[PDB]
């Protein structure tokens, strides 16, 4: 829960999923980009955000 | 090193060489010197950076 | 008398060493927004908002 996170400012279990690429879901409204680039697709992008 | 000294001053060079008040410093040190019931407390957020 | 064999010693120590005296230098500490801060029981400090 992001709003959670945000709260309470504790990132040691975010943290902790991203360095070791534990799959999750970061819940909560959130802005996004919207890219129409297939090259950006193959490059995956959306993984170095 | 190689050394010339009266055995009286190698006396007080060696006790001064062999009882150093320096210890080894790591992350864990440092937590722990961080007093427990501030770690504890949910309302500081503590990192080592 | 000075006795060559009596005075020469090899004097042993480290290279190198930094020594640190701020420990809690070390430290990045951060504190949640005081609207959301709790007390021992996990309850918000103050509650009439």
């Amino acid at each position: 829960n992001l709003e959670e996170l945000m709260r309470t400012g504790d990132y040691a279990q975010i943290t902790n999923m991203l360095l070791n690429n534990q799959p999750v879901a970061l819940v909560g409204a959130l802005p996004f980009i919207t890219d129409s680039s297939v090259i950006s697709l193959v490059a995956k992008l959306d993984a170095t955000v | 090193y190689p050394s010339i000294l009266h055995p009286i001053d190698h006396a007080f060079n060696e006790y001064f060489l062999q009882h150093q008040l320096v210890e080894p410093l790591n992350n864990d040190i440092i937590f722990n010197y961080i007093p427990e019931r501030i770690r504890n407390d949910v309302n500081y957020i503590l990192n080592m950076d | 008398q000075f006795d060559f064999r009596a005075s020469m010693h090899m004097l042993t120590s480290n290279l190198t060493f930094t020594v640190y005296s701020d420990l809690l230098a070390f430290v990045s500490a951060d504190t949640v927004e005081p609207i959301n801060a709790v007390a021992f029981d996990n309850m918000r400090i103050m509650n009439e908002l």
